[PDB]
């Protein structure tokens, strides 16, 4: 949608990932591994709860009201209850079809936001250690090992830690 | 830092988002089918069938429609003083007593229905000089003739009917709706029979407002054995105002008021059966649920109920666009 | 991996979009004049000036209004048993029989035009003892005098006019329209001598309804010719139900029933040409295009029309905002 | 608009681009040149003419409603008629007004969010080799003939192919 | 190239955005309370308490309801030819008259109202063989018997009560409207003191319509010593048409006519005090400013004013969101 | 909001920033100071302007209409004329109630905006100089002075002056 990560530059989503919205696989020493990211996932989620609880927000009520079915044929005053009816039920449908129109683009919008933000995020941290592949995937130019895959996964990740071992790996090389 | 730090390798970090394999389509403002990984709907298009009898008080017409219960149908005499947050009326409803016409029947069925209550009072009319009670065997009350219990026909006393001229103060601190009505004959002899006078004549008034009536005779189609007719007039009287009958002839005379009040009553048509369970949405269909914002059900309601919208399905994604990784 | 790349150059990649030279200015949430590439106009305000004949069934009125072609006018004898989609009545239209006056004339009008049909079925109603088909000077018809062709006009035999009283049963499956009639005349002496009562009556009635006209006597304006009016009334009759009419003096006859029935029909005034060209959408100031979804040519509209909006223009975009590169 | 790109970093458009809504312009050791991009100018009108479709869908039909014009002057229930009308009109021009203006707004952002979705596409391709002026220009730090620019265009662009020549380039230097 | 001597150092660089320690609390599509730096109202929910006698003309009713300045009620005569943009009426508003009714009391009252002026002609109406001027004691004008201003009260002369029939052409180029109206005797005798003929009849018309109301005797309820009343009618004339009054007993005849207009009047009725100050907006809870889109006040305005709604507040955003420092 | 910088990245808002809306804070050698955009500050500032003038164009005025309060009971036409009222004050409830919510969901998104345009703003400008702190501030890898920091905020910064005292700085240390 709007940012174009989600159907965008990350080609697909994975049906095998079942404990959140988004998250990060990962190949490294040890072998291979996913995991939910869980503030994200709450993240989008509150805030389609709360578009949610808005809309569900109180049916107002009406009692005595004008008849609405009628068996005889009069004339000018029941043509004007009918058109009265006619004109408020379509008033009223033209709104709830906007409102989910624009509703859905948003939650499209919103969730593909999140997407890209904690791609973003996960950027930032990495800083000269790591570079983007291009597909929603950095390359890791330094040993890291499943403690330190979970210290970028959990924002603990200490960037300096690598940094020199990560700069030698990414550029120097033979050019 | 360590030393010479030599392990050349490298790791690969992905991010992504799931997908589902299902998955359901919701409209845009750009596209009018998109695939989302959830959405949820938002129009209630099913009722369960059942009026629910809680918690709205619900009277059940059965075989009356409200304006027989208020005349006094002997059939809907089960009725008398009752009250209702919605009267049913059931179209296997028919009146069996005398033939009679309300010349604005929809506003004194609007009126009596949201007031909600068929609470009579009798009051102490005198009427002297013409005879009281007057029943008819199309209205039979048990074995013999009868009338609408609310009403009380007048008819000559030996050889004369006097002018009326009665009065009733409202001293109460309510309004009160007074019914009263007009005897329509088939022949100019009926009229003289009953009435003596060869045009009879009723004028029901307040400080605030009057009406006259005056019968029109001639033959109607047999309804239960009659050509005759009766129309049926209201009155409203207000505290400190004053009701002043005064008639001539043709009188069918109020017995009394109903009291009127003010409330969230309403009445509704259908034959939908009323059921035990508690629901706040009623509906012609039975009763719907108002958890969804939008409903198309039926275009009439009483009380918490869902939009009428035209749409029969509107779902609100809950869910990221669905790119699925495969589809299994 | 390659050799000695001697030279070792650069290169520059520039990424931008286009933009016109003309450009339109649009309203946003922020701005109510932001110029972008190109626009939709989404609202339809010129009509072509012509009603399409087409797909609509439009039945020019020519100088008959719907009510004078219903009784039968004789210069609208052409619209007998004629039927529409739209009927359109012209300023022009006048009528030129008896005096008349329709007590709801709006109500009688728009449930005919919806009816959509004059179709008339003549029914064989005997009235025994009065003079048929009576007709005045100022409703000529051919040489003669003449009268509205769907009503009969009943005057006294010699020196009775007795007490009506017929009954025409609906046995049809359908509703039957009925239009009858009082005469009001100028004088006593007037009601004398045609009606021979100094004081007619009609009462026309069903099983579930009843009306009682008294005619009024007294000068009205001279209107070709005459002081006297005739009032016109409708009955509509349901199947299974049947029809007495009872007069005592003054009753214009019905000579049968319109037959009723539920469509798409109105009536439209506008003395826009019609024309044959095909467009579904119908406004009085003639056929308008419903490619747009709001139209500003008049809130009066018949067929799959625009939503008529005060505004007579929206421009949606349909491209990027427009940055050019050159001064103005 | 919201990102920035259009009357934002990239100064302004080329109304000289007449094949497409967005695309290059570069220069080389062969020359210079231009090019639409067709991808994202698909992209962008796709998502207008939906929009356009969905707001020129049905044309709802009614026949017989009440009267809007009267010549006598009756009170009570002429008052209702012409109130009932008047009420529908600015209810249904109220929509109208609203509906495009959040469109439009809409419109502009998605085509900003488009040329900027370009933009990052390209950045990510280029990798390690160029670097970004700022107005949405690359200096690409190697030799890049037509063909090289042709494969960033197409988007097969190898990058590991000029990453010694670049990175040469690009730091050495001398400091 | 830049040489840089010595100094080998960082710098440190950090963007951010303001924050208020106060805030503001605001709904949102995915919110409803969400806070932000600053919002600004948009529901304009308090009335001034008094009526801005500027833009529009005001006229206070002080105690006279518009149709008893129309009719002319005495105590009201202060309003003759009066005009306005909004008539006020007031809670205390009396009548002090004959004891009237109008049939359709509310379509005269808009009808009045929207024509905003009481300018009326007399006109020279001639009635032979009837005494002119009739008064009574129930509408003292001074010390003596009086009657409407702008209406005739016709009795018999000597022994007869003729058959009137008059006539007014309307020669000018604008509507006139005429009141007039009838009156109902409490006896028989009455009636035959009066009017000599023991049933009265009042036909008013005009070449498009026509009115023919019978009185109808019988007691009222006794307001200012009186159980007649007298029942008021309009008939409003178009240019080129012509007034024909023909009766033969119990009218009330008119004096000339009110002149029509077509404007932006209407009536209120408030007991808000007007004063003096220039307010566009009008309110019965007097008038409230319209800077704001929508209002609260009342439903019921006149003017340039808000839209109502149900809301009492809503608050625009105008600013980002207030993150703080410490706390909120 | 959709950009994740106001109440994103950037961790929280500035109580002490009273002279404009986004803005500056910095340490270098000679001393710290901070200083308020003003061209992102009237960005933003003109936008929710703007929006506000459209909302507060013209009530549109009305004269006789129909009479809402009633002292009898009537029946059929006076029910019509309460519900005829009913739904038209409903219906422009409704209006605005969305109109708001749109409308502020819109005014944090735009504010968001500009604070991640500003930052993006600077990133570009500074090029290799610098490197992103990941939380909103940037480490400049180069001696700049108060006048320095004056030019990357009037946008005047020459990032070729410093780039091989910064590129030294930044990356050759020891790996
Ligand atoms: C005026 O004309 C009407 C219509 O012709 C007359 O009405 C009809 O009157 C007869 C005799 O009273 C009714 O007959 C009864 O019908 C019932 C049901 O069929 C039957 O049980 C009785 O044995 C008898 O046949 C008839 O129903 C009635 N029809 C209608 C449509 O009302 C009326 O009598 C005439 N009045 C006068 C005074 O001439
Ligand atoms: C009651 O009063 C009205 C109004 O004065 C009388 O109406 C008028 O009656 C005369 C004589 O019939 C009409 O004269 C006609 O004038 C036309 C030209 O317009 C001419 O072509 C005819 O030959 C005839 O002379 C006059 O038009 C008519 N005016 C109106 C406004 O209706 C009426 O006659 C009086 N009725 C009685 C019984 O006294
Ligand atoms: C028909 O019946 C009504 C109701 O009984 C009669 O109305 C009442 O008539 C009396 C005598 O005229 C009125 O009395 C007067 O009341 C005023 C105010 O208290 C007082 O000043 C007089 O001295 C006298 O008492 C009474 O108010 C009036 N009541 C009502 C409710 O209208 C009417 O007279 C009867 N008419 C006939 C012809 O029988
Ligand atoms: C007496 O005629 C009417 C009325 O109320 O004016 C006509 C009206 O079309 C009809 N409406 C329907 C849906 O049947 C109604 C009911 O029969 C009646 O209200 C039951 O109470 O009766
Ligand atoms: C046909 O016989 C009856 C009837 O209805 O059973 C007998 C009944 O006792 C009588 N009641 C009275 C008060 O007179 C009634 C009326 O005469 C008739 O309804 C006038 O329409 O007629
Ligand atoms: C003025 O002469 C005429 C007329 O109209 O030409 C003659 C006409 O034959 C006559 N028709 C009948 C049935 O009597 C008619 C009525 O008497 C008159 O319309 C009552 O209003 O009057
Ligand atoms: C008979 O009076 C009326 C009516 O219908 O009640 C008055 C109404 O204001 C008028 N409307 C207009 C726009 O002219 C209408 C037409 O003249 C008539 O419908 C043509 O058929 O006539
Ligand atoms: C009660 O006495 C009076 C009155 O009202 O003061 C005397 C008054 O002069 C008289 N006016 C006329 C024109 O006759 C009036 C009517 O007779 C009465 O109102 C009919 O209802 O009665
Ligand atoms: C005469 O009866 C009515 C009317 O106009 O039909 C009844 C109506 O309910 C009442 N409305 C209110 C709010 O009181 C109104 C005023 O009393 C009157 O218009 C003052 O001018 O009077
Ligand atoms: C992050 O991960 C590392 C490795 O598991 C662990 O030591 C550290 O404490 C974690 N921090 C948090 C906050 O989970
Ligand atoms: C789909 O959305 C609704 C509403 O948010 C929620 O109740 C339901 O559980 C969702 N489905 C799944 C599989 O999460
Ligand atoms: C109806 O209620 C009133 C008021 O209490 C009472 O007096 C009357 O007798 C009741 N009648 C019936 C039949 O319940
Ligand atoms: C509800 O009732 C109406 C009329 O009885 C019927 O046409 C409609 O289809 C019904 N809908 C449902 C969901 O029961
Ligand atoms: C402008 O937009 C309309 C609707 O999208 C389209 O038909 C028209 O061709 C566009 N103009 C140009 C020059 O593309
Ligand atoms: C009108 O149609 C009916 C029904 O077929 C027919 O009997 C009648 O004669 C027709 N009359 C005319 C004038 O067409
Ligand atoms: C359409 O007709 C109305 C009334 O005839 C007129 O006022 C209006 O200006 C016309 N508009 C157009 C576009 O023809
Ligand atoms: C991309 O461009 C290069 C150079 O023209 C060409 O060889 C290559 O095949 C192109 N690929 C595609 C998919 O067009
Ligand atoms: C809050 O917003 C309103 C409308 O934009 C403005 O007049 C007011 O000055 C703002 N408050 C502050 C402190 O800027
Ligand atoms: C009312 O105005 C008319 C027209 O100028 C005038 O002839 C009449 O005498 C005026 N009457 C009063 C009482 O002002
Ligand atoms: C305005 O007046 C109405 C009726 O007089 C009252 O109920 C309402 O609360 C008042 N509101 C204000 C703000 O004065
Ligand atoms: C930017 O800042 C530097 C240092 O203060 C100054 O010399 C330069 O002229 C400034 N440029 C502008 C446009 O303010």
């Amino acid at each position: 949608g709007l940012f174009g990560a989600i159907a965008g530059f990350i080609e697909n989503g994975w049906e095998g990932m079942i404990d959140g919205w988004y998250g990060f696989r990962h190949q490294n020493s040890e072998g291979t591994g996913q995991a939910a990211d869980l503030k994200s996932t709450q993240a989008a989620i509150d805030q389609i709860n709360g578009k949610l609880n808005r809309v569900i927000e109180k049916t107002n009520e009406k009692f005595h009201q004008i008849e609405k079915e009628f068996s005889e044929v009069e004339g000018r005053i029941q043509d004007l209850e009918k058109y009265v009816e006619d004109t408020k039920i379509d008033l009223w449908s033209y709104n709830a079809e906007l409102l989910v129109a624009l509703e859905n683009q948003h939650t499209i919008d919103l969730t593909d936001s999140e997407m890209n933000k904690l791609f973003e995020k996960t950027r930032r941290q990495l800083r000269e250690n790591a570079e983007e592949m291009g597909n929603g995937c950095f390359k890791i130019y330094h040993k890291c090992d499943n403690a330190c895959i979970e210290s970028i996964r959990n924002g603990t990740y200490d960037h300096d830690v690598y940094r020199d071992e990560a700069l030698n790996n990414r550029f120097q090389i033979k050019g | 830092q360590d030393l010479p730090g030599n392990d050349n390798s490298t790791a690969t970090l992905c991010l992504g988002h799931h997908a589902v394999p299902n998955g359901t389509l919701v409209k845009t403002i750009t596209d009018d089918q998109i695939e989302v990984t959830n959405a949820t709907e938002l129009v209630q298009s099913s009722s369960t069938g059942k009026i629910c009898n809680n918690p709205h008080r619900i009277l059940d017409g059965i075989d009356c429609t409200l304006i027989d219960a208020l005349l006094g149908d002997p059939h809907c005499d089960v009725f008398q003083n009752e009250t209702w947050d919605l009267f049913v009326e059931r179209s296997k409803a028919f009146s069996n007593c005398y033939p009679y016409d309300v010349p604005d029947y929809a506003s004194l069925r609007s009126l009596v229905a949201s007031s909600g209550t068929l609470e009579f009072i009798t009051e102490g009319f005198t009427w002297t000089g013409v005879t009281q009670n007057g029943g008819s065997n199309a209205c039979k009350r048990g074995p013999g003739s009868g009338f609408f219990s609310r009403l009380n026909w007048l008819t000559k006393s030996g050889s004369t009917y006097p002018v009326l001229n009665v009065t009733m103060p409202n001293n109460d601190n309510f309004d009160k709706l007074y019914i009263w009505g007009i005897h329509h004959p088939s022949t100019n002899q009926e009229q003289t029979s009953l009435y003596v006078q060869a045009s009879g004549r009723v004028t029901v008034s307040t400080r605030r407002s009057q009406q006259t009536i005056i019968p029109n005779i001639g033959s109607r189609p047999w309804v239960r054995g009659l050509s005759s007719r009766i129309s049926i007039y209201w009155t409203i009287v207000k505290p400190g105002d004053v009701l002043v009958i005064n008639s001539n002839g043709n009188l069918i005379a109020p017995r009394g008021y109903f009291k009127m009040r003010t409330g969230k009553s309403s009445i509704m048509r259908s034959d939908a059966p009323i059921d035990t369970c508690i629901s706040e949405c009623i509906t012609p269909n039975g009763s719907i649920p108002n958890d969804k914002p939008f409903q198309n059900v039926n275009k009439i309601t009483y009380g918490a109920c869902p939009k009428y919208v035209k749409q029969n399905t509107l779902k609100l994604a809950t869910g990221m666009r669905n790119v699925p990784e495969k589809q299994t």
